[PDB]
């Protein structure tokens, strides 16, 4: 995807890849003990059986699976954000079902929803992950890539990218210069941010017009607003 | 005098040679050694300078199957400016067998001609020098091989008449392929490999026994470049006219041009084609008018797969051309591009329609289909959408269900694949169906009643109090609020104890609801323990410390005890009065802590 | 100009056949044919790939990009069919013995010889360089896993009228240019787990009506253990 850089050993156990019919496609954050919240377009169809999706948490590589620190769960329920349009690509968020429930560890760690009346500021230096490629006519990097972008207001992102709607339901994510960039690939990652030693998940990664491009960030989907919805499920 | 190894010695052992180049058709050894009879031992007939004008010569074992593998090679030699015709009466062999024939002898041995389970008839070489080699790659006792025959002739005493007309029925008549290119013109006898592109049959003959030529029949993945030049034909006092057949069937013919080089590098080219014309021959007349000797050369651009182009039946005739008895070749015709956009999608549908289908089940939808269906009904109605069948494709075209009432739709439910699917219920009179299908895999489709009511999808509630849970389960005092399942949803465990009069989700008053009033717990034996556990039933973190402020309930308070179960004991007694009651105090969840390795850029 | 693959989409396909090690390349300078290992030394493929020399390549993750994984391997002998038509066609299938046995691993291995005829419905994978792409038709630098159903005989039998016989299946259904099976000249078709067929030809790239032709392996599972038996 250029730009991007390897994830250290467990340094995002937040972070759970999904197989289908046993090939990486997409990632996801650990809420709770029972779910999973991804990007719904990179599940979008697939929802019907959801015997065939395959959750591996605290995955690191591809190599191995059968280790420890990679917990397997098989997926029994999807839910769908209803207002998702596949249109615009906006509101790209899913939910998924650990069975029964899930066990923490240090390879194996929640994550942090966006408080009430939380706003991220403009500019704001925040990181993403995701198992991305090399390159994007390449193959994808066996080790989790990590990459650090500045957030970009939605008034801005307008002016810089004239090709989608974007609006106040994604906030866009990059460098105006290009150069790092993740969205794309078999990534999956999430946009997290830093809050005093305290992982509040930013948002979900979504698509992105083109990698390293100069002044077009990557729209990622927000989740400030879309809170209550997970919590909803999660309580 | 000793050789290092990879190369050997020559017969007076004075020089050492590469033994890639003994036998090569070049003179190495200052003996001309390299190149002896004896030394080259052919085996096939034991002869390997051919320097007389005519002959014979056959493969390994004439008369027994050729149980060892023995590669021969032979070099036909003759004077100076005259061509060599080597006539073959038999190839029919099992494959495993290469037979190269090349002109000349050295660098020009790459791509002169390569022949294979095919008989060639009549090759002839416009050179002093010809190599003939045989190769077996394996120990294969099929067939002998082949057994030729072969004579001379001048080169240069043919007219322009001989030297064009050829209905290629034995061989490439006096056509020399350019060694520039970077494949050749395949012989074939019949139809080609990968069928709906190129011939199925000979021009010449009019069946699959002729012989003709065109593009290599493998399923190249790359552009290369192919062409035939004509021998230099001497200027006459009136144009001549060229005539050919030429067959351009496929999807990927790049092109086809028909060149002129002479003596001045003026090229005037008069024929040129593109595109697929169709299975079937085509005429092509020009007339050729030029004062000096010149070179007609035919090339092609061959493409990927599906770019077959072949020619039989060329000529040159003396004299101005005449009538044409053919009409223009016709491009294939094509889908018209001109706006496929969709199809639009039927018109509204009400309460009197109410069997539909995509466009039509039985045969197909068509391609690029964004079908809308807006599903309407009376008001404080729900729309019921069960399907029939549903045969549609994989991961290509998906059916979706979008809640209406209003612009900002809440998608309800996506369907795709084959096999039945579940029924759908709207949360209003509104609902709007979408069909995402791509341009390819366009199944049957679906087929739904579209039947209308009230709170269909609603389960059935019991009247005479009866609590229900959300699926509807009768749970009165069973399985209110006290750690038993018995709903399938599992809502029997719903929030009975919440807080009050409080400004954020850890602020106020706890309030436990014991069968239906909510009552405030005191402070009298709050505990620790008793806060973890209102913590954790509240969905908060750690129980920090807690004091009572102020009391606003003065009735039966809850009063708060601890059970080996883990469950908090409430005890609806009002055993004090005016006590102060509990202020809810507690952190925030354990989240995902930055315990990883993750660092932090102080920038 | 925006990429194609914008989310975190891979088009609908297995790209670069993870973890298939039944998939294997002929090439000959470039890339021309598939194929099925179906023993230590045996590659069933099209049969009218034949040519003077041919190579294999065993677990090719990346046509254009080496990664390292795949094995080149010089073939030794080309047998096909005795009953192969050129015209038709028919019986398009042909058996590659590998001068070297191949070395087991996670993307190279065997798949075990068939033992039931496909059927009508069955969950099958077409593996091979289909043509994936947005617009045109070409090769790519991926590789394209198909999940297409088995059509039935007669169904196979009406697409092309008086093309197919009894050793002729298919799995390709309706029509259109875009990302599909394609061609590939031998594209393993395995159902069940167990190889069933080859790429054989078809109305070009799936230009339209009919998208391709697939011959089928277990009706010549006698004569590929004999070939075997004589060849080993
Ligand atoms: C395909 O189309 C061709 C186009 O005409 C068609 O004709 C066949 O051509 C071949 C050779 O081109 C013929 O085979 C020989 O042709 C020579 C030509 O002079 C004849 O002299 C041969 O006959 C000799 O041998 C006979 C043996 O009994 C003697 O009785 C006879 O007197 C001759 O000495 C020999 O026929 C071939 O005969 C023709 N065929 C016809 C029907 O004319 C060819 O038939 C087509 N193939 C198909 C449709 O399968
Ligand atoms: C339910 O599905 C139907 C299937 O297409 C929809 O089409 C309706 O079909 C009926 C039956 O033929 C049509 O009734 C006809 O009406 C004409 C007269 O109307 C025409 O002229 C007026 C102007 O005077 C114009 O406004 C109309 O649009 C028509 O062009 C009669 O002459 C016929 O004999 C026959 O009775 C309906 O017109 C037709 N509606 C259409 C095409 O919109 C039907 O609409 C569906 N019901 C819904 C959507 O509620
Ligand atoms: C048969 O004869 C025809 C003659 O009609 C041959 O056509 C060839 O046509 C080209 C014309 O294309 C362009 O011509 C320019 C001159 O007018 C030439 O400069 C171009 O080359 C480059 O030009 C610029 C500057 O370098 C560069 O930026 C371009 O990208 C381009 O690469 C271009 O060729 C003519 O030039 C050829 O001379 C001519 N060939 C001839 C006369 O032999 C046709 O190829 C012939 N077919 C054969 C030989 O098989
Ligand atoms: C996940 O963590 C738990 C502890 O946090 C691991 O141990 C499990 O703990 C539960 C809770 O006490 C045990 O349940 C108990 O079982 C005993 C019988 O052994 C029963 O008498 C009690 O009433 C209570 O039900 C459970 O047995 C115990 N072991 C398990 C679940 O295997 C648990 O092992 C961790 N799981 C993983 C996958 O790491
Ligand atoms: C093999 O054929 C060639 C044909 O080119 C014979 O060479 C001689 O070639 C010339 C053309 O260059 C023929 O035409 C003659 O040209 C001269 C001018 O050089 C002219 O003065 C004559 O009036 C005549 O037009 C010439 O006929 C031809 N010689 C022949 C046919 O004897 C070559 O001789 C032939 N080889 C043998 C062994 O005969
Ligand atoms: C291949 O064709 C050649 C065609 O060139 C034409 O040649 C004729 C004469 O042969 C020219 O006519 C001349 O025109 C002059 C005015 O420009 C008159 O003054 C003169 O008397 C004569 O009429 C004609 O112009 C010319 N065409 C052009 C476009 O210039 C021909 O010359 C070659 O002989 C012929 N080659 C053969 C037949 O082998
Ligand atoms: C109830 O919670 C108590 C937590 O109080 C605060 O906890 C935070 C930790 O997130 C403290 O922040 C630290 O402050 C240090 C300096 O005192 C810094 O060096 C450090 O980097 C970090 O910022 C904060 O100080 C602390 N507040 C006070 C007033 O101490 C916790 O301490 C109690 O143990 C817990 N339980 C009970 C029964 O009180
Ligand atoms: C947002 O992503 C950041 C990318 O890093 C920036 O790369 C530039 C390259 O020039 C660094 O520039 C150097 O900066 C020095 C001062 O830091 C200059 O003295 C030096 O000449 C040169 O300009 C730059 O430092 C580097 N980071 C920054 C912003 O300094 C990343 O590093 C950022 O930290 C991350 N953004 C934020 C909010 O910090
Ligand atoms: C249109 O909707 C039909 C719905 O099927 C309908 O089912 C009716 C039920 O039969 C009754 O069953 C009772 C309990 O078993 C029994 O006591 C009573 O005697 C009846 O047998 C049936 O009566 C209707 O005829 C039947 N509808 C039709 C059209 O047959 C659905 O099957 C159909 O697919 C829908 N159409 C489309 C295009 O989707
Ligand atoms: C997508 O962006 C366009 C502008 O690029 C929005 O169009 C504006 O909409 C607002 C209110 O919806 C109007 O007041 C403006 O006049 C519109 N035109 C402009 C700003 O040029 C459009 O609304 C956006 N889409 C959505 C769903 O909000
Ligand atoms: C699995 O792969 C990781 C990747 O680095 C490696 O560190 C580890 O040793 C492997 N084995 C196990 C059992 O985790
Ligand atoms: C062409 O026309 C000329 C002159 O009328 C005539 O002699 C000849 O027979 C015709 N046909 C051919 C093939 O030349
Ligand atoms: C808490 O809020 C309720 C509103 O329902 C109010 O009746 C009650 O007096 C409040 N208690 C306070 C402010 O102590």
């Amino acid at each position: 995807i250029v730009g991007g850089s390897n994830a250290k050993e467990g340094a995002w156990p937040w972070v759970v890849g999904l197989y289908y019919g046993g090939r990486l496609l997409c990632g996801a954050s650990l809420v709770s003990s029972d779910w999973l919240v991804s990007a719904a377009a990179c599940v979008y169809g697939r929802n019907l059986e959801p015997s065939k999706w395959t959750a591996i948490l605290g995955l690191h590589m591809k190599s191995n699976l059968t280790s420890p620190q990679t917990v397997p769960r098989l997926i029994d329920e999807i839910v769908i954000n209803p207002h998702y349009n596949r249109r615009r690509k906006d509101n790209a968020i899913a939910m998924m079902h650990l069975e029964f429930k899930v066990n923490y560890t240090d390879y194996i760690q929640p994550i942090c929803l966006p408080e009430e009346n939380q706003v991220f500021p403009p500019g704001r230096n925040c990181s993403i992950a995701g198992w991305g490629t090399v390159v994007y006519q390449g193959t994808t990097a066996n080790i989790l890539q990590e990459a650090d972008v500045p957030l970009l207001s939605n008034e801005r992102c307008q002016q810089q990218m004239p090709e989608y709607n974007i609006t106040e339901n994604m906030i866009c994510a990059g460098y105006e210069e290009g150069g790092i960039d993740s969205c794309q690939g078999d990534a999956g990652g999430p946009l997290m941010c830093q809050e005093n030693n305290r992982w509040f998940l930013a948002g979900v990664t979504s698509f992105g017009y083109k990698c390293a491009l100069p002044n077009r960030p990557g729209v990622y989907a927000r989740v400030s607003r879309f809170t209550e919805w997970i919590q909803s499920f999660l309580h | 005098i000793e050789c290092l190894p990879g190369s050997s010695p020559c017969t007076d052992a004075l020089t050492c040679i590469k033994a890639d180049l003994f036998c090569d058709g070049e003179v190495n050894c200052p003996d001309g050694s390299d190149e002896d009879n004896k030394m080259c031992a052919t085996v096939c007939d034991g002869r390997f300078l051919l320097t007389g004008s005519s002959g014979s010569f056959q493969a390994t074992h004439y008369p027994k199957p050729s149980e060892t593998s023995v590669v021969c090679q032979w070099i036909i030699r003759v004077n100076q400016g005259l061509s060599i015709k080597l006539s073959f009466d038999d190839f029919n062999t099992y494959y495993t067998d290469i037979l190269d024939i090349y002109e000349g002898v050295g660098s020009s041995k790459i791509l002169r001609a390569s022949i294979w389970e095919t008989n060639p008839g009549t090759i002839r070489i416009f050179s002093n020098q010809v190599t003939a080699t045989f190769l077996i790659e394996s120990d294969e006792s099929d067939y002998v091989g082949f057994n030729a025959t072969y004579t001379a002739f001048n080169s240069s005493e043919l007219n322009n008449y001989e030297k064009i007309n050829c209905n290629f029925e034995d061989g490439f008549c006096f056509w020399v392929q350019d060694l520039n290119d970077d494949n050749e013109w395949e012989r074939i006898q019949g139809s080609t490999f990968s069928p709906f592109t190129g011939p199925n049959f000979d021009h010449t003959f009019g069946n699959a026994s002729g012989f003709y030529i065109s593009t290599p029949t493998g399923p190249g993945g790359r552009q290369e470049r192919v062409g035939l030049l004509s021998l230099p034909l001497d200027p006459t006092l009136e144009p001549a006219c060229l005539s050919f057949w030429y067959h351009m069937y496929g999807e990927n013919v790049h092109k086809l041009s028909i060149n002129i080089s002479n003596d001045q590098n003026m090229e005037k080219t008069v024929f040129q084609k593109e595109g697929n014309y169709g299975d079937n021959w085509n005429y092509g007349q020009v007339t050729l008018n030029e004062t000096v000797k010149f070179k007609v050369a035919f090339n092609a651009f061959k493409n990927k797969i599906l770019s077959d182009i072949a020619l039989d039946d060329i000529s040159l005739t003396y004299g101005i051309c005449n009538g044409s008895l053919y009409p223009e070749p016709t491009l294939v015709p094509t889908p018209p591009p001109e706006l496929p956009t969709d199809c639009g999608g039927p018109f509204e549908l009400w309460e009197p329609n109410t069997t539909f289908s995509s466009t039509n089940f039985p045969n197909s939808y068509p391609n690029l289909a964004f079908c809308v269906w807006i599903l309407n009904a009376q008001k404080g109605k729900n729309i019921q959408l069960h399907f029939q069948e549903f045969d549609l494709e994989n991961i290509n075209d998906v059916v979706e269900i979008r809640d209406g009432e209003e612009a900002d739709s809440l998608l309800l439910a996506v369907y795709t694949g084959p096999g039945p699917v579940k029924d759908v219920f709207s949360t209003t009179n509104r609902m709007t169906v979408l069909l995402i299908t791509a341009d390819v895999l366009a199944r049957g489709g679906f087929k739904a009643n579209f039947t209308t009511g009230y709170h269909l999808g609603i389960p059935e509630p019991c009247k005479a109090d009866h609590f229900q849970c959300k699926n509807g389960e009768c749970v009165p005092l069973v399985n209110l609020c006290d750690g038993h399942l018995h709903c399938e949803d599992g809502s029997d465990e719903a929030d009975c104890v919440r807080f009050f009069n409080g400004t954020t989700n850890n602020n106020g008053l706890v309030r436990f609801r014991i069968q239906s009033i909510w009552h405030t717990a005191c402070a009298e034996n709050w505990t620790t323990q008793i806060s973890n556990d209102v913590c954790q039933l509240l969905g908060l973190g750690s129980g920090n410390s807690s004091k009572p402020i102020f009391p606003t309930d003065g009735g039966p308070f809850v009063k708060l005890n601890t059970a080996p179960d883990g469950h908090l004991i409430l005890t609806p007694s009002q055993q004090c009065l005016q006590d102060s009651l509990i202020r809810l105090q507690c952190n925030h969840k354990s989240c995902g802590k930055k315990l990883a390795a993750q660092d932090i850029t102080p920038k | 100009a925006p990429f194609d693959d914008d989310d975190k989409i891979v088009g609908g396909y297995n790209c670069e056949e993870n973890s298939v090690p039944y998939q294997v390349s002929l090439n000959s300078g470039y890339h021309f044919c598939g194929g099925s290992l179906i023993n230590e030394q045996w590659v069933v493929s099209a049969g009218h790939c034949y040519k003077s020399r041919i190579q294999v390549r065993l677990g090719e993750h990346n046509i254009e990009v080496l990664e390292g994984n795949e094995q080149f391997i010089n073939a030794a002998k080309i047998i096909r069919h005795p009953q192969y038509d050129r015209k038709t066609l028919n019986n398009d299938i042909m058996l590659i013995k590998l001068s070297s046995r191949a070395v087991i691993n996670a993307r190279v291995s065997t798949i075990s010889l068939p033992t039931a005829p496909p059927a009508t419905g069955t969950k099958c994978l077409i593996s091979g360089w289909g043509n994936t792409a947005s617009s045109g038709a070409d090769y790519p630098d991926e590789l394209q896993c198909l999940d297409a159903p088995v059509l039935s005989q007669a169904k196979c039998e009406a697409s092309y009228p008086g093309k197919i016989t009894s050793n002729m299946f298919c799995v390709g259904f309706l029509e259109g240019g875009k990302d599909s099976c394609q061609g590939d000249s031998g594209g393993p078709v395995v159902c069940n787990g167990q190889l069933q067929g080859v790429v054989s030809w078809g109305d070009g790239c799936a230009q339209k009506n009919k998208p391709g032709v697939y011959t089928k392996v277990y009706n010549y599972v006698k004569w590929i253990k004999n070939t075997i038996a004589a060849n080993s």
